[PDB]
């Protein structure tokens, strides 16, 4: 395991509102400036049990089709429900039918564990998914009362020292918004080099500035320096 | 000309009158009378009535006497001018420009005034002027001359 | 810890005096705010805004929305007043003339340029640039607006160069009664006549003293410049007046105790019997606000009026004439 | 009118405010023409406990929510946030249904606020209740006694529920620190208390189907609304409009912005909706206020002339003699080239007064006559003459001293 | 004799007092203390008292 910096990385859009040179401020779920992240070798089975507390900011960097699964579920065992979700060429595989769980989650698509009743699916066409400039793919999460919000946003990256979260300001744009009543708390990936730059989230106030192009270039933690305090 | 007299009267009369009107304006009530909600409605109903409508006259209350603060921290500044002006000009001649009075201040006699007091200040005004050749010295036969 | 200052020591005796033997004269300068920015609030609009239901309803509450628009704009007239008791104390315009000779000074800061169009002296010319979807159109669609002053930028430039050629040719004559020409070696040593220096030390350092006059005036001009920490006593007003007018902006989207924020939701999502219990509390704190504000608006206007007639105290014994009262 | 008086002096006076009112309406909705179906809801003949509860979050629908007026007798409609009779207008996100045959007086318990035991362990509402609840006298159809196993009732828990949160629980609870383990002891037993019913049993005693259907008003595009039309869009003209809920007045021009296409409304510094997305194909609007001014009348006297002037202020004499200043669109003057003394401010530095017919004239302020005293290298002028002259100041010293009774203007006898 | 600087002293303290007497001071409810009203009479309407 390895710990890996968090300096301007994880803002996204709160609220589905354009706002033209605004400086406006939330008490949403952010992710923490300079916080711990636990970098993960999974070049080398790295597949922990890595919890789903109050959310997640699931990175990763690969060349073409390294990692490419993101299931979840609480007890997943043999009844609890999950989202299997996979970026394959045709589309999403977004599901929530409860189903088996095998412990090894090894993948083309090899686990399928069992099949039975569901209660939702989902077959969006907007799949998830320079030369030098391999991927920077980043993935926020969050369970909340209603729907399953995920945010992401691939952009290219420079090449640079071992892998680590680059310096530099990029807001998260939503994706997805699929209905769901899951009760997940862990998480698991899919795969058959890498980041898995796992990020917890917390409740804090975070002041965001946009831009006159409705683009968040800069935000304060207000919880980091007394400085950031003040501003 | 007597305006800054009738100035304070007519602020006083017209905030008064305000604060007899707000008497008659319902707060969100049936009505502004307060015998008719007390003897119309229960006491339960009526009491959200009665209070909107006495938190709307405490308010109005709060206005006015914050309107009379104000007012009456102008008037003290003012008077504070008065006093000065009448301690300066009337108790002693003042060399201070515009001060008691426009010109060269001579005298100044006080006399009352319904909440006031009305100055008559004795100004000497040149007039009748006329063009001469002016030097800064003249000069003897070897030593300066300047005007004492 | 804070330095007081520095540490002299006069030596007193019984036989001991100490008298200078070279005079040094220095221009300073004081900044004294004089207006305001005249602001008037639309009751019914910033209250209700497209609810004219919210309106129907407004009416019969109490005389409020006659009494804050009165209170503004006896506000903006004296903030209207303000501009006329200092910068305009002499009824006649005077005029500069066209010859540049007043004894050995250089008046060509402080007097207006005819070159630019705006008839200023480069020392105004320095002041007025550095006292500053727009602010200003959001404000206006929600009440709030700004009223032009009377005087404006031409007028008060007027006014300050009949105050300032005035000043030049006579010398206290112009503010008590008629202007008297003077030369202005002869006043400059009438001046000096007025502190206990006799007139026999100008007349024989003339050049000197308009020297140090000119390098007085020179290094004026440097120490209005760049720097920001100059005109602070300008910029203060005009900030507060800002974070006045966003401070009141931004209490249309505070909840007092409803559902939501909107005249046009509340009336729209439930009844009449229940509306009326929803849309009075947002009515109360909005009316609220609007008082707060004229309140700070009158503490500021008196401020400023405080500030006037001290300006014009300045303005009528330091510049109309000479004043013997220390600092 | 706006000051009270028959006789108004010489000045300037505000008025009113300048502001055109709309002349249409804009209503429109998504287009969407299926209907929500009611056969997978209460109107059923299988329904839940409160043990398993049945939440269907239904899709985009023009149900009408005016259905349901004509079902069993005894409909009660406590909304607690919204209005019963106004579910017609209202386009509201997602509705979160829910179904639950809880028996009992305890109907009173599900609103919330109530600390009943079925709203302690058996069911809990946030506090904001979003939406309605629906409850009737069902004892046609749980008449019989073989509904009283399929009817569960859960028991006391060691903690409290959660709102919105689903109750299944099938172990044994634990008194204390002493584990019954599965076999039913002392003070431990399984919270499947089955509910007891009868044909011919009491008033009270009857069950009641019970739905608690709620919404959630926000930003998010909405998905179920209630059946209205739609007319076209207008652009350079100041209307009403009705976009997806959001109801106001102004002009609705076309924006260049560039909205992404997760972003539906906007707003300003203000917090004010500023632009919005049309619900029908995808473009840009702006939503801009009516045009909108202030007045200003300008009389000379009520027992000097009977004539006046109004002056828009904001106006650009474009938007409404005719004279445009820099303070407004003075309509009723006419601008001489001279120069008087200002006898009545309006702003700028252009005053008006009532001179010679005689009509309102509108002028440049005179600052006062042009004098150039000469000034050469020698030469003095002293006066040979004195004018005493007397003035007079006005002062105020003092104010009129009031006194004020709470216990008789606050509260009359 | 220090009249104007006792004035400036007892109008801060009656402000003072004032300010800090106005909260045992039940501005139309059944109580003055948060907690009583917050749990001993019903969740809804503390929420309006
Ligand atoms: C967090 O990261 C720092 C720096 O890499 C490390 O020293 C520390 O052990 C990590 N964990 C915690 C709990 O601080
Ligand atoms: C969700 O899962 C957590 C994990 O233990 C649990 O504590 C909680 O009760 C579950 N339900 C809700 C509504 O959070
Ligand atoms: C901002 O928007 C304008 C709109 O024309 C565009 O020209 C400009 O390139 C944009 N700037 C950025 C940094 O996105
Ligand atoms: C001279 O000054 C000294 C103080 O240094 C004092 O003691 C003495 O009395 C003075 N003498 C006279 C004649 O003033
Ligand atoms: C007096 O001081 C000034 C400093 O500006 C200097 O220029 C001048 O020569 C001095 N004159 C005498 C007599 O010391
Ligand atoms: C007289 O004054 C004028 C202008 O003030 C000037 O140009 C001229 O040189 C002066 N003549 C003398 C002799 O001082
Ligand atoms: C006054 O000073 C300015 C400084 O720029 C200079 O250009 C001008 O020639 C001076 N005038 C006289 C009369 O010395
Ligand atoms: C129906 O609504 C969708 C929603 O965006 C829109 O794209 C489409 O053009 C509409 N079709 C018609 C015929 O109005
Ligand atoms: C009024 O309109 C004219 C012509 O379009 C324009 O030149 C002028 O700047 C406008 N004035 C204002 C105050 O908008
Ligand atoms: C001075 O003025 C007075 C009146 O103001 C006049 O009577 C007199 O003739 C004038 N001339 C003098 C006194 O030489």
């Amino acid at each position: 395991p390895a710990y890996t910096n968090s300096f301007t990385r994880g803002v996204y859009y709160p609220d589905k509102v354009f706002r033209s040179s605004v400086l406006h401020s939330t008490q949403d779920l952010f992710l923490p400036f300079f916080s711990n992240v636990t970098w993960f070798h999974v070049i080398r089975f790295d597949n922990p049990v890595l919890p789903f507390n109050d959310g997640v900011y699931f990175a990763s960097i690969e060349k073409s089709n390294i990692i490419r699964g993101w299931i979840f579920g609480t007890t997943l065992d043999s009844k609890t429900q999950s989202l299997l979700i996979v970026n394959n060429a045709t589309n999403v595989v977004i599901k929530v039918c409860e189903f088996q769980f095998c412990n090894d989650p090894f993948l083309e698509f090899r686990v399928y564990s069992s099949a039975n009743n569901c209660t939702f699916e989902y077959v969006s066409q907007p799949f998830l998914m320079q030369g030098n400039f391999k991927n920077l793919r980043e993935f926020v999460f969050k369970n909340i009362d209603g729907y399953f919000k995920i945010y992401s946003k691939h952009t290219p990256i420079i090449v640079r020292e071992p892998e680590d979260l680059p310096q530099g300001f990029s807001a998260l744009e939503p994706l997805v918004d699929l209905p769901i009543g899951i009760n997940i708390t862990r998480f698991q990936t899919l795969l058959a080099a890498a980041a898995y730059y796992v990020g917890y989230l917390q409740p804090r106030t975070f002041l965001l500035k946009y831009n006159e192009n409705g683009t968040i270039t800069d935000a304060v933690d207000c919880a980091l320096d007394p400085l950031s305090e003040t501003k | 000309a007597l305006g800054k007299l009738q100035d304070v009267v007519n602020h006083n009369a017209q905030a008064l009158n305000t604060l007899v009107k707000q008497l008659s304006s319902k707060f969100g009530a049936i009505s502004s009378v307060l015998n008719d909600i007390f003897s119309r409605l229960d006491p339960p109903e009526a009491e959200v009535q009665i209070d909107r409508l006495i938190t709307g006259r405490l308010q109005s209350l709060q206005t006015y006497v914050t309107q009379q603060l104000i007012r009456a921290a102008e008037i003290r500044a003012s008077a504070n001018l008065a006093a000065t002006k009448m301690s300066e000009c009337v108790l002693g001649q003042s060399k201070r420009v515009d001060f008691c009075g426009k010109g060269y201040h001579l005298m100044s006699f006080p006399q009352s005034a319904p909440h006031g007091v009305v100055f008559l200040h004795v100004t000497y005004v040149p007039a009748q002027e006329k063009n001469f050749t002016t030097a800064p010295a003249i000069c003897h036969d070897g030593k300066a001359h300047f005007p004492r | 810890t804070m330095s007081l200052g520095a540490e002299n020591s006069v030596a007193y005796s019984n036989n001991s005096i100490a008298i200078p033997t070279n005079f040094t004269i220095s221009v300073t300068t004081e900044i004294l705010p004089v207006s305001m920015t005249k602001t008037s609030v639309d009751c019914t609009m910033y209250i209700c805004g497209d609810s004219t239901e919210c309106s129907n309803l407004l009416l019969q509450y109490g005389s409020f929305c006659t009494q804050l628009k009165r209170a503004l704009t006896g506000i903006a007239v004296e903030q209207d007043k303000n501009t006329q008791e200092v910068f305009a104390q002499v009824k006649q315009i005077y005029k500069t003339p066209p010859i540049k000779y007043f004894g050995g000074f250089n008046f060509s800061q402080i007097l207006p340029d005819p070159s630019k169009p705006s008839k200023r002296s480069p020392i105004e010319d320095l002041l007025f640039n550095k006292v500053t979807r727009d602010l200003i159109c959001a404000q206006k669609f929600k009440g709030l607006t700004v009223l032009p002053p009377l005087l404006t930028d031409e007028m008060i430039a007027q006014y300050t160069s009949a105050l300032l050629a005035g000043t030049i040719t006579s010398g206290w004559t112009f503010g008590a009664g008629p202007a008297l020409q003077i030369p202005f070696p002869m006043q400059m040593a009438y001046r000096f006549n007025g502190i206990g220096v006799t007139q026999n030390v100008l007349y024989e350092n003339q050049k000197l003293i308009a020297n140090q006059f000119n390098s007085a005036i020179g290094k004026i001009q440097d120490s209005l410049s760049s720097t920001p920490s100059a005109l602070g006593k300008l910029q203060d007003v005009v900030n507060h007046n800002a974070q006045a007018l966003n401070t009141l902006v931004k209490q249309l989207s505070s909840k007092f105790g409803a559902i939501s924020s909107v005249l046009n939701d509340i009336f729209s999502r439930l009844d009449p019997p229940e509306a009326e219990v929803q849309i009075d509390r947002l009515i109360t704190g909005r009316l609220q606000s609007l008082q707060t504000y004229v309140t700070q608006q009158l503490i500021r206007a008196a401020e400023i009026r405080a500030s006037a007639n001290l300006a014009a105290t300045k303005m009528s014994e330091c510049v109309l004439g000479q004043s013997k009262r220390v600092d | 009118c706006t000051l009270k008086s028959f006789t108004v002096e010489k000045g300037i006076y505000q008025t009113s405010n300048f502001r055109v009112q709309p002349t249409e309406s804009i209503v429109r909705f998504p287009n969407i023409t299926n209907l929500c179906p009611f056969d997978e809801v209460f109107n059923a003949t299988r329904f839940a406990s409160v043990y398993a509860w049945n939440r269907k979050r239904i899709s985009n629908c023009v149900a009408d929510y005016s259905v349901l007026y004509n079902l069993a007798p005894f409909f009660t409609f406590k909304c607690y946030g919204v209005s019963p009779t106004k579910l017609n207008d209202l386009c509201f996100t997602n509705v979160y249904a829910d179904s639950f045959v809880i028996r009992g007086d305890e109907v009173r318990q599900i609103a919330p606020g109530q600390t009943g035991n079925i709203a302690d362990y058996n069911y809990k509402l946030p506090d904001d209740f979003t939406g309605c609840v629906i409850a009737w006298n069902s004892n046609k159809l749980d008449s019989k006694v073989s509904g009283n196993y399929n009817y569960l009732y859960r028991l006391f828990r060691k903690s409290n529920l959660k709102p919105f949160e689903r109750d299944i629980s099938t172990e044994i609870y634990q008194a204390g620190n002493k584990p019954c383990n599965g076999v039913a002891g002392f003070n431990c037993y399984f919270p499947l208390r089955s509910y007891s019913f009868r044909p011919t049993y009491g008033v009270g005693h009857q069950p009641y189907r019970v739905v608690v259907l709620s919404f959630e008003l926000l930003h998010a595009p909405a998905t179920v609304c209630g059946p209205k039309k739609s007319t076209n869009l207008v652009k350079n003209k100041c209307v009403n409009f009705n976009f997806n809920g959001l109801k106001g007045t102004g002009v609705l021009t076309e924006s260049n912005k560039k909205f992404l296409p997760f972003q539906q409304f906007g707003r300003d510094i203000a917090d004010t909706t500023d632009a919005v997305r049309d619900p029908q194909t995808l473009e840009i609007l702006d939503i801009t206020p009516c045009s909108f001014g202030g007045v200003s009348v300008i009389t000379p006297g009520t027992n000097t002339s009977n004539q006046v002037a109004v002056l828009y202020q904001g106006v650009n004499c474009t938007e409404v003699n005719v004279f445009q200043t820099r303070a407004g669109c003075l309509i009723g003057a006419e601008y001489v080239n001279n120069s008087y003394e200002c006898d009545i401010p309006i702003g700028a530095g252009i005053c008006a007064s009532y001179q010679t017919s005689q009509s309102i004239i509108a002028y440049t302020m005179s600052l006062g006559a042009e004098n150039s005293v000469a000034y050469s290298n020698n030469s003095i002028a002293i006066p040979t003459n004195f004018t005493i002259s007397v003035t007079t100041e006005i002062l105020p010293v003092s104010m009129t001293k009031t006194s004020v009774d709470c216990t008789m203007y606050i509260c009359g006898d």
